[PDB]
């Protein structure tokens, strides 16, 4: 299962 | 022995139209088990293996928001990463990412890892203790200060210990048919006359799993480097793997030379003599 | 950065004339991922071809495998067309049943 979160860079 | 689940992200950027290629996959060791492209008709994670498709439709909606997400926030970096690096919208470029984790023989975390490239070079990773994050240039060094700030290391870290390893245990449970098990590489060798003088020896690894192999010529007990070529390990396409390695000899001495197989499919190490 | 394509045009099983086998085009080493790529019969461009879903490997370039079903003859000649940024002509690479 994939990683959930994605804080913009 | 040990395993791994890993993720594999792309971004390209495509400034004549529309918005960006976005493309996941998904595998555990070296089977792909999961895919999400974004030019597909889907718009689905989709499964690759079948020991996957036994997932309810939770599963697959919740992984398939979650890349879905990650996409857009490809798409957003993809626009930032520009301004870092002053750059006009006219050019297209790229993003790329891959973590995972490795559990060992016994089921237990090994290591994770997470490190992404910005145009083909490293851009941030986070450090072997998942604590920190390591910057290639002034561009990450800006994204740094900022997850530094937020403290995005530590979902990484509870992701990576945690989830990361619970999934890729019951995967491997699932597909133990396949995932646990290993195809030795099945072996020959074939004989080309170059003219009446030369011959090259060519040693065949085929329909092997998992990638990872060793080949290797020796003449009269020790390894031989000269005068031998070594494809890259490619896929046959049905899961399992190729390779070769070669060797130009003298016509008639071909009994001096063997070839060295070694693969976790194989006890003991091959030897081959022509 | 820019990496011209490594190229390996090979069956998925042993050659043999007559015998339905997979027709195998292995791209790889390169960057960035834009690139076209065709199996050739003869000259001619093959329609119903697969292929992979992107992935890279450690130094971040690229791979993608191009495939199609075929039968393998005496007089038919395969080839694999790849055009990428980094080639100023599109690369040529004919299937040679013993790589």
């Amino acid at each position: 299962a994939i990683f959930q979160s994605s804080m913009t860079k | 022995g040990s395993h791994s689940m890993r993720y594999f992200y792309t971004s390209v950027s495509r400034p004549g139209r529309g918005e960006p290629r976005f493309i996941a996959v998904g595998y555990v060791d070296d089977t792909q088990f999961v895919r999400f492209d974004s030019d597909a008709a889907s718009q689905r994670m989709e499964p690759r293996a079948p020991w996957i498709e036994q997932e309810g439709p939770e599963y697959w909606d919740r992984n398939t928001r979650n890349v879905k997400a990650q996409s857009q926030t490809d798409r957003v970096d993809l626009g930032t990463l520009r301004g870092y690096y002053n750059q006009s919208e006219a050019g297209s470029h790229t993003i790329q990412m891959m973590y995972g984790c490795d559990v060992g023989s016994d089921g237990r975390f090994l290591r994770g890892y997470r490190q992404d490239a910005y145009d083909g070079k490293d851009y941030i990773a986070l450090k072997e203790d998942l604590r920190s994050w390591t910057a290639a240039d002034m561009a990450a060094q800006t994204t740094k200060h900022k997850w530094e700030a937020a403290h995005v290391a530590e979902q990484w870290r509870a992701y990576l210990e945690g989830t990361c390893v619970e999934w890729l245990r019951r995967y491997l449970e699932n597909g133990k048919e396949t995932l646990q098990r290993t195809d030795a590489p099945k072996t020959h060798m074939t004989h080309h006359a170059v003219s009446d003088h030369e011959a090259t020896l060519r040693c065949w690894a085929l329909s092997f799993y998992p990638a990872e192999i060793t080949l290797t010529w020796q003449r009269d007990g020790e390894d031989q480097t000269q005068d031998t070529e070594l494809v890259e390990t490619r896929p046959a396409g049905d899961g399992t793997f190729q390779k070769w390695v070669a060797v130009v000899v003298p016509s008639g001495q071909e009994q001096r030379y063997t070839c060295h197989v070694q693969h976790e499919g194989l006890p003991k190490p091959l030897t081959l003599r022509w | 950065i820019q990496r011209t394509p490594k190229i390996q045009v090979y069956s998925r099983h042993p050659a043999e004339n007559g015998k339905s086998n997979f027709l195998n085009c292995y791209v790889s080493g390169f960057h960035p991922s834009d690139i076209e790529v065709d199996l050739l019969k003869n000259g001619e461009r093959i329609e119903k071809v697969e292929h992979s879903d992107l992935s890279f490997s450690k130094d971040w370039s690229f791979y993608l495998l191009y495939y199609t079903e075929f039968t393998p003859t005496e007089k038919d000649e395969y080839a694999c067309r790849v055009n990428h940024v980094t080639l100023s002509q599109p690369k040529i690479v004919k299937w040679d049943r013993d790589m």
